[PDB]
């Protein structure tokens, strides 16, 4: 039942710019949210303080998926455990305790990858979270779908457009709710020559070249969230990538970068299936 | 600014 969402598709209600993504396929800068547009979006809540860690996509009633660098990052003494956060799903405003809609759960186990490059890159920057109880699904909590070879194949290309979703920073003051943005992806080449970071295979850059006029990216508090892409063959949306870093937020002539979950969809595969 | 939340949680 992934990627079809209770108030659009399974209405047959396009929401307000799914359109500029398909026809692409020859938060700053971004704009307010639909109810239930995203209903795989999650917050990682630290319960003390009370604050927002980070985002994350639900894939299932009781898996999570997020950014490695959200509870692991040693530079910045970063190592938070199970009993140190909450997850909430459901949620459309930022601090507001959304009563009847979201849901609460906590975590029975933390997996990150045995790879993950915090040392230098962010290179295998992904991690599951196994909730100690299945959430129920409603209008707005539902799983996006994870892609298959074939989807990535065709639909993860230069110039095709996804769309990215967060309740972090809008300018490099929060956002009352969730915030949306609609970018095209980057040749390798041009995400290679932005940065001096070393690009992996495990990672791919978005955004608007400082030509091409419109604008727009992610930023911190946006970190773990999905980069996802609606499928013209199944009218699906499926999670292509993860938020995972940038240089500063919406610069010209730089890019975002997203860990590839394709890549990386076996490690994901064999922590489920071994893990339930 | 976060609003409180419902303490069965946090436990
Ligand atoms: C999703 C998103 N989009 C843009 N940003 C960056 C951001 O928000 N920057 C500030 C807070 C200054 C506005 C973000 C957040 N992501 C992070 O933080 C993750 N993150 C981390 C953990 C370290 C360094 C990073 N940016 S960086 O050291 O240059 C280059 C870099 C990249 C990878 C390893 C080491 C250094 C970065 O972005």
């Amino acid at each position: 039942d992934c990627g079809l969402r209770p108030l659009f598709e399974k209405k047959s209600l396009e929401d307000k710019t799914e359109r500029e993504l398909l026809e692409s396929y020859i938060i700053v800068e971004g704009s307010d949210a639909e109810i239930g547009m995203s209903p795989w979006q999650v917050m990682l809540f630290r319960k003390s303080p009370q604050e927002l860690l980070c985002g994350a996509s639900l894939i299932s009633d009781r898996w999570v998926l997020t950014a490695a660098h959200c509870l692991l990052y040693p530079p910045w003494d970063k190592n938070f455990t199970e009993n140190d956060l909450l997850v909430r799903i459901g949620k459309h405003s930022r601090t507001r305790y959304e009563r009847n809609i979201e849901k609460i759960s906590m975590l029975e186990k933390i997996y990150i990858h045995p790879r993950y490059n915090w040392r230098e890159n962010l290179d295998r920057d992904i991690a599951l979270m196994k909730l100690k109880k299945p959430v129920a699904f409603s209008d707005y909590i539902h799983p996006v779908c994870l892609p298959d070879r074939e989807t990535a194949a065709s639909l993860l290309q230069a110039g095709y457009k996804g769309r990215v979703t967060g309740w972090g920073n809008l300018k490099e003051g929060q956002p009352s709710v969730l915030q949306v943005v609609n970018l095209p992806i980057v040749e390798r080449p041009v995400c290679k020559d932005s940065t001096r970071i070393r690009i992996t295979d495990n990672m791919f850059c978005a955004g608007y070249k400082p030509d091409e006029g419109k604008r727009g990216d992610a930023c911190e508090g946006d970190s773990g969230g999905p980069f996802v892409m609606k499928s013209p063959f199944n009218n699906r949306w499926y999670q292509m990538g993860i938020v995972s870093w940038g240089e500063g937020c919406d610069r010209d002539g730089k890019y975002g970068f997203y860990t590839h979950v394709f890549r990386l969809k076996k490690w994901i595969q064999k922590v489920i299936d071994q893990f339930g | 600014d976060f609003e409180e939340i419902p303490e069965e949680y946090l436990q």
